[PDB]
C-alpha cells in the first residue's frame, strides 16, 4: 500500500486514502494530498526528518 | 454577512474531506429543516438555492429546485 521516496531531507510515505482502511485526523506533519479537480483528498503523506 | 463568510468557509472545507459524496448522504440523512426548508416559503428556497450556487457547488439544492418548480 505505502509509495515511500525522499526529497531534500524530507523522507515521505504516501498512503491512498483508499488503502489505509480507516481515516483518522492525523496530526500537523502529515499532508493532505488534493486532487485537482475533484477537489478532495486521496492520499495523505507521512513526513520524517 | 460576516456569518454567512462563516458558513461558506465551513461547508467548503467540509467537503474537502467528505468530497461532496458522502457530504449529501449525512445532510440527507441528518434531518437538517431550518437550513433546508421543504415545507414552503418559497423566497426562502430561493435564498438557499442561490446560495449554494453561489458557494460554487449547488448539487445540494437540486431537492430544493424540485420544490421551486413545485410551488410555480
Amino acid at each position: 500500500p505505502n509509495l515511500l521516496f525522499s526529497m531534500c531531507g524530507f523522507e515521505v510515505r504516501i498512503l491512498p486514502r483508499q488503502r489505509m482502511e480507516e481515516v483518522v485526523s492525523n496530526d500537523e506533519g502529515v499532508w493532505d494530498l488534493v486532487d485537482e479537480r475533484t477537489k478532495q483528498r486521496t492520499a495523505k503523506a507521512y513526513l520524517k526528518v | 454577512p460576516q456569518g454567512r463568510i462563516f458558513i461558506k468557509f465551513l461547508f467548503q472545507e467540509l467537503v474537502n474531506e467528505l468530497g461532496l459524496d458522502e457530504l449529501q448522504l449525512r445532510l440527507n440523512s441528518s434531518k437538517l429543516d431550518g437550513m433546508f426548508p421543504l415545507e414552503g416559503d418559497a423566497e426562502h428556497i430561493r435564498y438557499s438555492i442561490n446560495f449554494f450556487t453561489a458557494i460554487g457547488l449547488g448539487l445540494l439544492t437540486e431537492d430544493m429546485r424540485s420544490r421551486l418548480t413545485i410551488i410555480q
